[PDB]
C-alpha cells in the first residue's frame, strides 16, 4: 500500500461570487523512497490541492475525494484521528511563513512543542535539546542563542527555515513541501536540499514538494506532475518530462527557464496571456486561450490523461505534432542575442571604496552598546551607460546596502560616488532632484514599498504626477505601462492588499519604469515570479535597454537569471567584492574559493 | 518580572501624587464652600466668616494649604465638611460598599465581554454572533441610568411571577437577617444581583467589541494552522496560541474599561440607593465640599491606577518578550 | 485611460454599505426635523395645558402630555435639539484638539513626544466624568451653552490622540515614504498624499464616536442635577423626570428614552460603516 | 381618587379588635432622613417625621380623638383638672405607676423643669416653640410629688395642647440644663416612658430600630417592633412595591396608582390639619426686604392653578388654601386672600411704578437682576410647585432659581438659619390651632424663619389670645390673618388630602387625621 493514493479530488471554495474551483479532479499517489514534484503556474491549483491533503483548508471549502493516507480514508477523519496522523506521518511545510510562528514562543520552544506533542513522556530538557540540535541541522548560524529568540527577529529566511525544522521534528513518514526555498539563498537552500535528500534517504520518506523552481526538480525529483487550472496536465518521469516535454504548456513551461551556460542575451520562451479565473471556466482544454497549436477541436470537450509512452501522459489531443520540435518553434518565436553588449565607454556610475556602518541597538535604556555592523568595507563597482553589473552573494552580503548608498545621492560616509558623471558632493537636495528622474529603484519587498491605502493607479502614477508629467498624458502612459507588465485596467481600482505576491511585484517593476530612467537599481524583482512570468520579464529588460540603452544594477539570489542579463558580475562576500570580471571569465572560470562554490551549490538544469 | 514591575508602579506612585495636587488645584478655583454661608439674609457676623474660613484652611494660599491637607492625611484624618462632621469616619465604611460593586462587576464582566467577542470570532458570521453583536450595540449605546430603570421596572415583575422574592433592589442589605452566618451572606447575594448586572452589562458590551477584533486578527494569521499541523487539535490550538496572543490588546484597554466601569457606579449607587462612594461624590459636588471631592478624587484615581497594575501584571503574564528577558 | 479616481473609490465603497448609510441618513433627518417641525405642531415648547394634563397619545397632544401639562412631543424635540447641538460641537472641537496634539507629538518625537504622552497618561488617571463633574458648580446657572461645551470637548481628547500619535509615529518610520523621496516627492507632497490621507480618516471615524461619548456624558450629567437646568430641556433632564412615571402612564418616559437610544444607535452604525469604508479589508 | 381635601370627623385606620391580632411582626416604613437632633423641644430637632416616631415612646397628657376631642390620658395621668377660673390653676396628677427608661419615676418637678425649659425667659436653650409657657406664672407642687398645680398669669384658653397633639412630655434629666437641651441628644434620644424604645441607631445602614418597653405599665403592644429606614421620595413608593416598607404617603397621581394597582396594598384617607406653602424671607440683606416687592410679586403667582395641578386625580375640583390660621373643614375659615389676588397686569404695573424696569429677559435695576432663590427638598412632588410657579412668574419677567436640597440639615442648615430667598415646606397642626400665632406669626415668633412682622400684628395677636370666648377668639383670629395677608408674609398653596398606602393585613394604623394612635393596638392580620 502506498502513502497517498490520492483519486478524483476536487475542491472548491464558496466566495461570494461563483464558487471557484480551485482542483477539479486530481488523481496521483506517493510512494516510500520517492520524491514526487508538483510544477505549475500560478493559480494552477497546487497549493489548495496538498492544504486539501492535511486537512487544513478552511470551513468555506467542499472537498470530495478518495485521499488515503495508509488504507486509511483521511476525508471522513475528526480532528481527534486526524490530529494523530497529522506531525507524526505528515510534515507540512507552508509556502508563505511570513506569519507561521507564533510571536509569543521562543522558536526552540516550538520545534520543541512539536517533539513532544507526539513523544509525550521524553522531558522538557531532552525535547529543548532535541530542537537546539535540530536547529543546526536546518543550519542557522548560532543554535545555542538562537533558539531563545521570539519570530519576530529573525531574518525571514531563518523563520522560512524554522518551518522546516518543526516539520521535520518529528521524523514523518511523509513530509510534504510547499515551495520550501524562495526566501533563501544559494548555499541555504543547497544544504536544505541536502537534508531532505537525507530524510528521503535514511528514513524513506516520499516528499510531496512544490516548487517554482526547474532547477531543484531536475535533481532532487524524481517523477512529476504539471498542473494546470485544477488538473493535473502531465505526469512524467523527470528524464522523460525534460526533453520529451509532449505537450504544449509543458513545452513553453520548460523553454522559459533560465541556464546557467547561456550567452549574454539569449531570451527565453514565455507563455504569452494570462491563466483563467477558475470560476467562469468555458469549456473546451483550458489552455485554449493561449495555446499556439489551438484547432476547433480543441474546444469541443477537455481532454484527458492519455498515455503516449510509457509511463507518460498528456491531456492533449494533437500530441503528435509536439515531439521532437522546440519551444523556440512550437511558440514560433527567436531566440538569440542581438545585443550582446552596448558598446559605450561613458561611465554613469562609479563608487570608489565605498564604507558604510550601522550603530549597532541591543538594549532599550541603559545599554552598555558593545560593536557595530559593519555593512560595507570597501567595495568599487562601475557601470558603462548600456550594460547591466549583476551583483550576487549570500545573506547579510552588504548589496541591498550598497545600492541605497549609490540612491541616496548624498556623500557617504568614506568614498566617492560619480553617478550620471559628477561626483555627489556639489549637489544636495535641490540640485539632486533633477538627477531624480534618471536613475530609479525596485525595492526588495514590494509589500512594504507600496503604501497599502492608494489603489493601483495611484501607486503607479506617483512617480508621474511628481515630475515633470500632466495628467490626460498620466492615464496614456499608466495604461501601457500596466499591460507592458501584465496587469490590467480593472486592477488599477484594486487596493494592493488584494494582490498575490507576484502580483504586486510587478506593480513595483512598473512603477519604477514609469519615468523611462537611465539607470535601474533592481533589488530582486523576480524572487516572487513563477517560471513564466519571470522569463517575460527578462524579455522585457533584455529589448528595453537594447532599443533604449538603459542601465541595470541586477542584484538576484539565482545565478541563471544573472547570466541571461549581466555583461560584468561582482560576487561580493562579508560587505566586500572578492571577484569582479566580465561575467565569462567569472561565471565561466572561478577563480576565487567562494565563487567556486557559489557555483557548485547552484542546481544544473537537466537531469543526470 | 521582580525588576518590570517595579520601574512600572514607581511612576504610577508619581502619577497618583500629581494626580492628587492638580485635584485640589481644580476643586480649590472651582469651588465656593462659604456662598451658601456668606448669603443669608441676616448676613452672618465677620467671626463666623473668619471662625468657617480658618476651619477650613481658606486663609492659606492654594499651595500652603494642599501642603497642610496632605500632610495629615497621610496621617489618617481628612478634615470636617462643611458643618463640621469629620469625613475620615465615614471613607472607610463607604469604600468598601463602592468596592465590592467595582470587583463583582469588573470580574464578572471582562470575562464575560472576552468569552463573548472570541466566541463571535471564531463564529464569524453565523447566526449566533449576529446575535451578540446586534446586541452589544445596543447595550453599549444606551446609557447607564436608563438600563439601571428598565433593570428595576422589568425585575419587579419576575419577582411579581414567582413570589419567593429572588432579588429586590433597595439598599444594599436588608433588616432582620438575624440568623446564621449563610442567612446574612443569602441576603446581600439577592441584593446584589441587579446592580452587579448592570455593570457587568456595560463592561462586557464594551470588551467583546476589542475582542472579536484581536481575535479576527489572530484567525487571519496562519500560525494557528501551523500550531495544528504539528498534532495539536484544532481546540487547544487555540486556546494556547490564538487567544494567548489575541489577549495582549485587552491589557492595555482593562484600565480605561474600568474607569468606564467607576464612572458608571455613580449612576449605579445613586438608583440602587447604595451608601457608597458615588453617592459620596454626588452629595460633595452639590453641597460644594473640597474635602469630600478631595478625598474621593484620589480613591478613584487609586482604583483606577491598580487596574492597570494588575494589568500590567497580566500582560507580562501572558507575553514573555515585554519583561527584559 | 478612464482610470478612477481615490476620493471617488471610497464614497462608493461606502455608498454600497446599505446599515451606515440609512444610519447617517436617520441621523441628519433628526437633526434637521429638530428644528424644522417645532413651528408645525399645534402647540408650543414651553407652555402648560392645564386641562389637559398626563394624557394619553391623541389627537391634540399626538405624544401625550405631562405631570405639569406639556406636550411631550414639543418637549423631546427641544431636548433633542440641545442635546445633539452640544454633542456635534464637542465632537468636533475634541476631534481638532486630539489632532492638534497626537501630531505634534509624533512628529516631534524623542523626549518632547515623551513629556506630551506623560502629560496625556496623568490627564487619564481620574476618570473624566468626575473631573467634568467637578467644575459643573460654575457654568451651571449660566445661559450659553458655550462653557459647557467647551468643558466636555476639554476632557475628551485623551484616548484619540493616543492613537492620532501611535499612528503618526509608527507612519513616518515607513518604506513608502522613503521611496516616495527616491521618485523626486517634496517633503510636503509626501505629507499631503501619504500621511494626511491616513490622520484625515480615522479622526473622521474618530469623531462618530466621539459624538456618542459627547452625548453619553451630556445627559449623564443632566441627570444628576447638574448641567442642563430646569427652565429649559434636555433629553437626560426629560428621561430623570419621567422615571417616576413609566410604570402608569409608560409616555412619558419610553419616548425620550427610544429617541435617545435611536440615536445612540446610529451614532455607532455610523462609526462602523465608516471604518469599514475608510479601511476595507481591514 | 375622588374625595375633598378638607378636615373631617372619621379616621381611616382599619379598626380591628385588638386581640385578635397577630402577636408580632414587623413595622416597616420609611424617613426621610436621619434625624440630626433628638429633642423634639429644639429649633432643629423640632420636625414632624421626628415627632412622629418619638410619639410611641414619650408620655403625652390627653388622648384627641377623631374630631378635636380631649379626654385625659389614664395611662400617663389620672387627673387633670381646671380648678380656678380667672387665674387657672390646672392639676395636673400623674400615675404612680409611670417610670422613665432610666428607672427614675415621672413628678412635679419634670413638668416644672419643661415649663421653664421652654418659658423663653431664658435664651440659652435653642427652642421652637413657647406655646403657654410664656403666660404661666409658676408650677408649684400638689400634694403629692406626682401632683403639679400651674398658675396661669395671662388667660390661656388652649392650655391643653402643652402636652398633647404635637407636643409631649421629656425627662427633667433632658431639660435641667442648656447643656442636656441643646447639646444633650445628637446621638440619640434619653430616657422615653411609652410602649416602645429605641434599640438600634444603626448610622452605617441608615436605620432605626424600635422595640417594645420591658418597663411598660399599659396593656402591652401587639406588634414587637418598628424599624424605620431612612430613604429618599425618589424610591420609596417601589420600596412598597417589593415588600421593603409596609406603609407611607400619597402625594402625586403616580404615587396613587401604583399603590391600587397592586395586591396587598389598601389606601386609606383621611385628612389632617397640614399644609405647604411658600414662605418668603424679609430679614433685612432679602432681595425680598421690600413689603412691596413681596405684595408685587404674590400677584403673579397663580394659586388656584398651582393647587389644581398639585392635587390632580387625588382630590375632586382641587381648590388652594386661603387661610393662615385655620384650614379648611376647621370652625371659623374663609378666604382672607383678595389683598394677594392673581393679576400678573398689576404687577407689572406696580413693578415698574417701584422701579424694576423690563430689560431683556427678565427686570433689572439699578444693575441687580430680579432673580429669587428658591429652597425646597428635592422630591416628586415639591418641585411640581417650584416648575409652575417658575413658569408663572416668567411671565412677568421674574426670575425663579431653583435649589433642592437633601432631606439631611434641610431646616437645621438652610431654613432655621436664613439661606434662602423664597422656602418650599409644610405645617402640620392639631386640634389646638391658635398655638401657632406666637410661634410663626409674632415678630419675635421661634419659628418666624422670615423675620417678618409688624407692631400691630403682635397687638392682634394679643388681643386675640386675651379672649376665652371661642367666638370671638375665632373672629379675632381671622383679623389677624387678614393682617398677615396684606403684609407679604407667605402664601398658603395647598391643604393635606391624607391620603397613605397601608398593606391590607396591617390594622389600627392608617390615616388618623385629626385624631392620634394607639400605639398599644396597631398589630398585623391573623391569616
Ligand atoms: N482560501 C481561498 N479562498 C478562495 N479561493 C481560493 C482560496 N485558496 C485558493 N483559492 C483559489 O484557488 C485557485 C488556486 O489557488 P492556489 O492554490 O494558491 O494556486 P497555486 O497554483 O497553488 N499558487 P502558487 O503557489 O502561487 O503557484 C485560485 O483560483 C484561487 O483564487
Ligand atoms: N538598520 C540596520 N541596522 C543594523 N544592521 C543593519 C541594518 N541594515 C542592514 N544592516 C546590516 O547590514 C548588513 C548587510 O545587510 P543587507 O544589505 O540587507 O544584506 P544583503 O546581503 O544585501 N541582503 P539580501 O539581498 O536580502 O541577501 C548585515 O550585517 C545587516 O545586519
Ligand atoms: S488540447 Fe488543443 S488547445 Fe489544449 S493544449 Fe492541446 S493543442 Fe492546445
Ligand atoms: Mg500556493
Ligand atoms: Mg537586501
Amino acid at each position: 500500500s502506498p502513502l497517498l493514493e490520492v483519486t478524483d479530488l476536487a475542491v472548491t471554495f464558496r466566495t461570494d461570487g461563483d464558487p471557484v474551483t480551485a482542483v477539479r479532479g486530481i488523481s496521483y499517489r506517493v510512494e516510500p523512497g520517492e520524491v514526487v514534484a508538483m510544477v505549475g503556474e500560478s493559480g494552477s491549483g497546487k497549493s489548495a490541492a496538498a492544504m486539501a491533503v492535511v486537512g487544513l483548508l478552511p470551513e468555506y471549502a467542499q472537498v470530495r475525494g478518495s485521499v488515503r493516507l495508509q488504507g486509511t480514508e483521511l476525508l471522513g477523519l475528526a480532528d481527534n484521528a486526524m490530529s494523530r496522523f497529522r506531525g507524526k506521518a505528515i510534515g507540512t511545510v507552508f509556502q508563505d511563513p511570513m506569519s507561521a510562528l507564533t510571536p509569543v514562543y521562543t522558536v526552540g520552544d516550538q520545534i520543541a512543542e512539536a517533539i513532544e506533542v507526539h513523544q509525550p513522556r521524553v522531558g522538557k530538557k531532552a525535547a529543548r535539546r532535541r530542537a537546539v540540535e535540530l536547529l543546526d541541522l536546518v543550519g542557522i548560524s548560532q543554535p545555542q542563542r538562537r533558539s531563545r529568540a521570539f519570530p519576530h527577529e529573525l531574518s525571514g529566511g531563518e523563520r522560512q527555515r524554522v518551518v522546516i525544522a518543526i516539520a521535520i521534528a518529528n521524523d514523518p513518514d511523509l513530509l510534504i513541501c510547499d515551495d520550501p526555498t524562495t526566501a533563501l539563498d544559494v548555499t541555504v537552500q543547497a544544504q536544505i536540499l541536502d537534508v531532505l535528500k537525507a530524510a528521503r534517504d535514511v528514513t524513506g520518506a516520499g516528499v510531496l514538494i512544490i516548487t517554482h523552481d526547474l532547477g531543484v526538480v531536475a535533481e532532487f525529483a524524481d517523477r512529476a506532475l504539471v498542473m494546470y487550472a485544477g488538473r493535473v496536465v502531465e505526469s512524467a518521469g523527470v528524464n522523460d518530462l525534460y526533453r520529451d516535454r509532449r505537450m504544449p504548456y509543458t513545452v513553453g513551461l520548460l523553454g522559459s527557464v533560465p541556464r546557467l551556460d547561456a550567452a549574454q542575451g539569449t531570451r527565453l520562451v514565455p507563455i504569452p496571456g494570462a491563466p483563467p479565473s477558475l470560476a467562469g471556466l468555458a469549456p473546451g482544454c483550458p489552455f485554449a486561450p493561449r495555446c499556439p497549436l489551438v484547432i476547433d477541436e480543441c474546444l469541443t470537450a477537455e481532454p484527458e490523461l492519455l498515455d503516449v509512452a510509457t509511463d507518460h501522459r498528456a491531456a492533449c489531443i494533437r500530441t503528435e505534432l509536439v515531439t521532437g520540435r522546440s519551444a523556440a518553434d512550437i511558440y514560433r518565436v527567436k531566440t538569440e542575442a542581438r545585443p550582446a553588449a552596448l558598446g559605450d565607454a561613458s561611465v554613469v556610475v562609479r563608487v570608489r571604496h565605498l564604507v558604510k556602518t550601522y550603530r549597532l541597538a541591543k538594549g532599550v535604556v541603559l545599554r552598555r552598546a558593545i560593536g557595530e555592523v559593519r555593512a560595507v568595507d570597501g567595495i568599487s563597482l562601475e557601470l558603462r551607460q548600456g550594460r547591466t553589473l549583476g551583483i550576487v552573494g549570500e545573506s547579510g552580503s552588504g548589496k541591498s546596502t550598497t545600492l541605497h548608498e549609490i540612491l541616496e545621492l548624498a556623500a557617504p560616509q568614506s568614498g566617492s560616488i560619480e553617478v550620471l558623471g559628477t561626483d555627489v558632493a556639489t549637489l544636495g537636495t535641490a540640485e539632486r532632484r533633477s538627477l531624480r528622474r534618471d536613475i530609479q529603484v525596485v525595492f526588495q519587498d514590494p509589500v512594504a514599498s507600496l503604501d497599502p491605502r492608494l489603489p493601483v493607479f495611484d501607486l503607479i502614477a506617483e512617480p508621474l504626477q511628481a515630475n515633470g508629467f500632466g495628467k490626460n498624458e498620466t492615464h496614456a502612459r499608466v495604461a501601457e505601462l500596466l499591460d507592458i507588465v501584465g496587469l490590467r485596467h480593472g486592477d488599477a481600482s484594486r487596493y494592493p492588499a488584494e494582490f498575490s505576491g507576484g502580483q504586486k511585484q510587478r506593480i513595483g517593476i512598473a512603477r519604477a519604469l514609469a519615468l523611462q530612467p537611465k539607470i535601474l537599481a533592481l533589488d530582486d524583482p523576480v524572487s516572487a515570479l513563477d517560471v513564466s512570468i519571470q522569463a517575460g520579464i527578462i524579455n522585457l529588460l533584455l529589448d528595453l535597454q537594447e532599443q533604449f540603452g538603459l542601465s541595470y544594477l541586477f542584484v538576484s539570489h539565482d545565478l541563471s537569471v544573472v547570466k541571461h542579463l549581466a555583461h560584468q558580475v561582482a560576487v561580493m562576500l562579508a560587505g566586500t567584492v572578492v571577484e569582479q570580471g566580465d561575467s565569462e571569465e567569472v561565471f565561466g572560470n572561478p577563480k576565487h574559493e567562494y565563487t567556486r562554490r557559489l557555483l557548485g551549490a547552484v542546481p544544473q538544469p537537466d537531469p543526470a | 518580572m521582580t525588576r518590570y514591575l517595579a520601574r512600572r508602579l514607581l511612576n504610577y506612585l508619581v502619577l497618583l501624587a500629581l494626580a492628587s495636587f492638580l485635584t485640589y488645584c481644580l476643586t480649590s478655583l472651582a469651588f465656593s464652600p462659604l456662598e451658601s454661608l456668606m448669603q443669608r439674609s441676616p448676613r452672618p457676623p465677620q467671626a463666623v466668616i473668619d471662625a468657617k474660613a480658618h476651619d477650613l484652611g481658606l486663609d492659606r494660599p492654594i499651595l500652603a494649604r494642599y501642603a497642610n491637607w496632605v500632610s495629615h492625611a497621610v496621617r489618617g484624618d481628612f478634615g470636617t465638611t462643611i458643618t463640621g462632621q469629620p469625613v475620615g469616619t465615614e471613607l472607610g465604611r463607604r469604600i468598601g460598599v463602592s468596592l465590592r460593586l467595582l470587583v463583582v462587576g469588573s470580574v464578572f464582566g471582562t470575562v464575560a465581554g472576552v468569552v463573548i467577542g472570541a466566541w463571535g470570532a471564531i463564529r464569524q458570521y453565523r447566526l449566533s454572533d449576529r446575535v451578540m453583536t446586534t446586541l452589544a450595540l445596543l447595550v453599549l449605546s444606551t446609557p447607564t441610568f436608563v438600563v439601571a430603570n428598565l433593570l428595576i421596572l422589568g425585575a419587579l415583575r419576575v419577582n411579581w411571577a414567582v413570589g419567593i422574592q429572588l432579588f429586590d433592589y433597595t439598599g444594599e442589605t436588608s433588616p432582620g437577617v438575624a440568623g446564621g452566618v449563610w442567612d446574612r451572606l443569602g441576603d446581600r447575594l439577592q441584593h446584589l444581583i441587579l446592580p452587579s448586572l448592570t455593570l457587568a452589562l456595560a463592561a462586557a458590551a464594551g470588551f467583546s467589541r476589542y475582542q472579536r477584533n484581536a481575535m479576527l486578527d489572530v484567525l487571519g494569521q496562519d500560525f494557528i494552522r501551523t500550531a495544528r499541523a504539528k498534532g495539536l487539535t484544532r481546540r487547544r490550538a487555540l486556546l494556547k496560541h490564538g487567544l494567548r496572543t489575541a489577549l495582549i490588546p485587552m491589557a492595555t484597554l482593562f484600565a480605561y474599561g474600568v474607569a468606564g466601569l467607576v464612572t458608571g457606579a455613580v449612576f449605579v449607587e445613586k438608583i440602587f440607593g447604595w451608601h457608597g462612594m458615588g453617592e459620596w461624590m454626588v452629595r460633595g459636588i452639590s453641597t460644594q465640599d473640597t474635602n469630600i471631592v478631595a478625598a474621593i478624587t484620589v480613591f478613584s484615581g487609586a482604583v483606577v491606577l491598580l487596574a492597570g497594575l494588575l494589568s500590567d501584571v497580566i500582560y507580562a503574564a501572558l507575553d514573555p518578550r515585554v519583561r527584559v528577558s | 485611460t478612464e482610470f478612477a479616481s481615490r476620493r471617488t473609490l471610497v464614497v462608493r465603497r461606502f455608498l454600497r454599505n446599505r446599515a451606515a448609510v440609512a444610519s447617517l441618513a436617520a441621523l441628519l433627518l433628526l437633526f434637521v426635523s429638530a428644528y424644522a417641525l417645532p413651528p408645525l405642531l399645534p402647540y408650543s415648547y414651553d407652555d402648560l395645558d392645564f386641562n389637559a394634563l398626563l394624557q394619553p397619545p391623541g389627537t391634540k397632544h399626538w405624544l401625550g402630555t405631562n405631570a405639569l401639562g406639556q406636550d411631550l412631543l414639543a418637549q423631546t424635540l427641544r431636548g433633542m435639539q440641545k442635546s445633539m447641538l452640544i454633542g456635534v460641537c464637542v465632537a468636533v472641537i475634541s476631534t481638532g484638539i486630539a489632532a492638534t496634539v497626537g501630531a505634534i507629538s509624533g512628529y516631534f518625537g524623542g523626549w518632547r513626544d515623551r513629556t506630551l504622552m506623560w502629560v496625556v497618561d496623568l490627564l487619564l488617571v481620574v476618570p473624566s466624568f468626575i473631573l467634568i463633574a467637578i467644575v459643573t458648580p460654575r457654568t451651571k446657572n449660566s445661559a450659553n451653552i458655550m462653557f459647557l461645551v467647551l468643558l466636555l470637548a476639554g476632557f475628551g481628547w485623551m484616548i484619540s490622540s493616543r492613537m492620532v500619535r501611535g499612528m503618526t509615529m509608527s507612519l513616518r518610520e515607513r518604506e513608502f515614504i522613503r521611496a516616495a523621496r527616491y521618485m523626486g516627492v517634496s517633503s510636503r507632497r509626501i505629507i499631503v498624499g501619504h500621511v494626511v490621507p491616513n490622520v484625515a480618516s480615522i479622526l473622521i471615524i474618530d469623531a462618530a464616536l466621539n459624538v456618542a461619548a459627547a452625548i453619553l456624558a451630556e445627559t449623564g450629567l443632566s441627570f444628576l442635577g447638574f448641567g442642563i437646568q430646569p427652565p429649559d430641556v434636555s433629553l437626560g433632564t426629560l428621561i430623570a423626570d419621567g422615571t417616576a412615571s413609566a410604570t402608569a402612564f409608560p409616555w412619558v418616559f419610553l419616548f425620550p428614552a427610544s429617541i435617545l437610544v435611536l440615536i445612540l444607535v446610529c451614532a455607532n452604525l455610523t462609526g462602523d460603516g465608516l471604518r469599514d469604508a475608510l479601511d476595507p479589508a481591514s | 381618587a375622588d374625595r375633598r381635601a378638607a378636615v373631617g370627623t372619621t379616621s381611616d385606620i382599619n379598626q380591628q379588635d385588638p386581640a385578635t391580632l397577630q402577636d408580632g411582626g414587623n413595622l416597616r416604613l420609611s424617613l426621610t432622613d436621619f434625624p440630626p437632633n433628638f429633642n423634639i423641644l429644639h429649633i432643629d430637632g423640632n420636625n414632624a417625621e421626628v415627632a412622629a416616631m418619638m410619639k410611641a415612646t414619650l408620655p403625652r397628657a390627653f388622648i384627641i380623638g377623631p374630631d378635636g376631642s380631649t379626654t385625659v390620658d389614664t395611662n400617663y395621668f389620672t387627673s387633670i383638672e381646671l380648678t380656678r377660673t380667672a387665674p387657672q390653676v390646672v392639676t395636673y396628677t400623674i400615675n404612680p405607676e409611670a417610670v422613665w427608661s432610666d428607672g427614675t419615676p415621672i413628678t412635679w418637678r419634670d413638668i416644672a423643669s419643661q415649663i421653664h425649659a421652654i418659658s423663653g425667659a431664658d435664651k440659652a436653650f435653642e427652642i421652637a416653640s413657647s406655646s403657654g409657657a410664656e403666660r404661666v406664672a409658676s408650677v408649684t407642687r400638689g400634694v403629692d410629688d406626682r401632683q403639679a398645680v400651674v398658675t396661669f398669669a395671662k388667660p390661656y384658653a388652649e392650655w391643653r395642647g402643652m402636652f398633647a397633639g404635637n407636643g409631649m412630655l421629656l425627662p427633667a434629666s433632658m431639660t435641667a440644663t442648656p447643656e442636656a437641651f441643646n447639646k444633650g441628644q445628637l446621638d440619640g434620644p434619653g430616657p422615653s416612658a411609652g410602649p416602645f424604645v429605641v434599640s438600634a441607631l444603626d448610622r452605617t445602614a441608615q436605620r432605626i430600630v424600635l422595640t417594645r418597653n420591658p418597663r411598660w405599665w399599659g396593656a402591652r403592644p401587639r406588634l414587637d417592633s418598628i424599624t424605620y429606614l431612612v430613604l429618599d421620595d425618589a424610591a420609596r413608593l417601589p420600596a412598597l412595591q417589593n415588600n421593603t416598607i409596609d406603609a407611607t404617603g400619597v402625594g402625586t397621581l403616580d404615587q396613587l396608582t401604583i399603590a391600587a394597582r397592586t395586591k396587598g396594598i389598601s389606601i386609606r384617607r383621611a385628612p389632617g390639619p397640614s399644609w405647604y406653602h411658600f414662605t418668603l424671607n424679609g430679614a433685612p440683606g432679602s432681595i425680598l426686604a421690600d413689603k412691596a416687592l413681596r405684595l408685587a410679586i404674590a400677584k403673579g403667582i397663580d394659586r388656584y392653578t398651582i393647587a389644581r395641578v398639585a392635587q390632580y386625580g387625588l382630590t375632586s375640583d382641587p381648590v388652594p388654601l386661603n387661610n393662615h390660621v385655620f384650614v379648611a373643614g376647621q370652625d371659623g375659615y374663609q378666604d382672607n386672600s383678595g389683598v394677594v389676588a392673581y393679576n400678573p397686569e398689576q404687577a407689572k404695573r406696580e413693578l415698574d411704578a417701584l422701579g424694576w424696569r423690563r430689560s431683556g429677559a427678565f427686570r433689572e435695576k439699578d444693575g441687580r437682576q430680579l432673580v429669587i432663590r428658591d429652597l425646597f427638598y428635592d422630591a416628586q412632588s415639591t418641585r411640581q410647585f417650584a416648575q409652575i410657579a417658575q413658569h408663572t412668574l416668567a411671565q412677568i419677567g421674574v426670575k425663579l432659581e431653583l435649589q433642592a436640597k437633601s432631606g439631611s440639615g434641610f431646616f437645621s442648615d438652610y431654613v432655621n438659619v436664613g439661606a434662602f430667598d423664597i422656602a418650599q415646606f409644610g405645617w402640620v397642626g392639631d386640634a389646638f390651632p391658635l398655638s401657632s400665632l406666637t410661634q410663626i406669626y409674632a415678630s419675635d415668633g421661634e419659628s418666624n424663619f422670615g423675620k417678618i412682622g409688624s407692631p400691630q400684628i403682635d397687638a392682634a395677636i394679643e388681643r386675640t389670645l386675651a379672649e376665652l370666648d371661642p367666638g370671638k377668639a375665632r373672629a379675632l383670629a381671622n383679623q389677624v390673618d387678614e393682617l398677615i395677608w396684606a403684609e407679604g408674609f407667605s402664601l398658603p398653596l395647598t391643604q393635606s388630602p391624607g391620603t397613605v398606602a397601608v398593606r391590607s393585613t396591617l390594622a389600627n394604623f392608617g390615616a388618623t387625621g385629626l385624631a392620634d394612635l394607639d400605639y398599644t393596638a396597631i398589630g398585623f392580620m391573623r391569616r
